[PDB]
């Protein structure tokens, strides 16, 4: 009974025994969320979520953990996207994020949705999951922005990309980084994020301290000239001339 | 020319 946690850079971790390999698979395997409380509980080979249920990390004794299952029936399972499936289950939130954040009209004059947090947290805290279709650098930046207005560069061989008709809510739920609104003043940046769904994606960390309904906005860091949408450049210039 | 969001 050798209970091992391997943490990772972004406060998640998969707890659990390892087999005679030395590799987490069982049905008592877990991903815990940065929270240290939020888990997916279940069954896992090698690492990799099968079948996880929601659970919350109740006390830990000397490095083994107590968990105790949420009600209902939410499994999950490693869903990794490709370049043209975004997601097996477009409408299963992720649980984490549902506790965090949520979508209303943005405070920002015809900005469309934007994203807000649900509760008060310190800096450094992950909001929000970025999810997406994987495509390449090529493919995003010899197109219109009319197609880019959801583009996130994961790595420099992946851009992750929401295209329609996933930029709707009613659509696509399953992760809302992509609601999030541009700000050259923000309170949030977009960080890298190993996900048991969703595996190597981004997700949206804080900066500093947010309240409750604060709305969450981070910089697109388009390049700029001391290429990039109109509304992004027209902003640009009215930051300019404040501060 | 990248048009994709940065960090
Ligand atoms: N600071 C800003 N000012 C105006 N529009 C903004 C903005 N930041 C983001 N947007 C808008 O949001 C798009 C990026 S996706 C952010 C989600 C979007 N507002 C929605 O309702 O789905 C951009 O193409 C632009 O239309």
């Amino acid at each position: 009974h050798g209970v091992c946690w391997i943490y990772y850079p972004d406060g998640g971790s998969l707890v659990g025994e390892v087999n005679e390999d030395g590799e987490m698979t069982g049905e008592k395997i877990a991903y815990v969320y940065p929270d240290e409380r939020t888990a997916l509980y279940g069954k896992f080979i090698d690492g990799e979520m099968i079948e996880g249920k929601l659970a919350t990390l109740m006390s830990t004794e000397e490095g083994r953990p107590h968990f105790e299952l949420m009600p209902g029936n939410s499994v999950y399972h490693f869903d990794k996207s490709t370049s043209s499936c975004i997601s097996t289950n477009a409408l299963l939130p992720d649980p984490y994020e549902s506790e965090r954040v949520y979508v209303a009209e943005s405070l920002i004059s015809s900005a469309g949705e934007g994203l807000f947090s649900k509760v008060a947290v310190g800096p450094n805290t992950v909001m929000s999951f970025y999810n997406g279709v994987r495509i390449t650098h090529q493919e995003v930046d010899s197109r219109d922005w009319a197609l880019n207005g959801n583009t996130l560069s994961l790595d420099e061989e992946t851009v992750i990309d929401v295209p329609e008709p996933y930029n709707h809510v009613s659509k696509y739920c399953a992760s809302l980084g992509h609601k999030a609104n541009h700000s050259f003043t923000p309170n949030c940046i977009y960080d890298m994020f190993v996900h048991p769904r969703f595996g190597p994606i981004k997700c949206i960390r804080t900066l500093r301290a947010v309240e409750a309904d604060e709305e969450l906005t981070v910089a697109y860091g388009y390049d700029h000239s001391p290429e990039a949408p109109e509304w992004y450049q027209v902003e640009l210039k009215a930051f300019q001339a404040t501060q | 020319i990248k048009r994709s969001k940065k960090n």
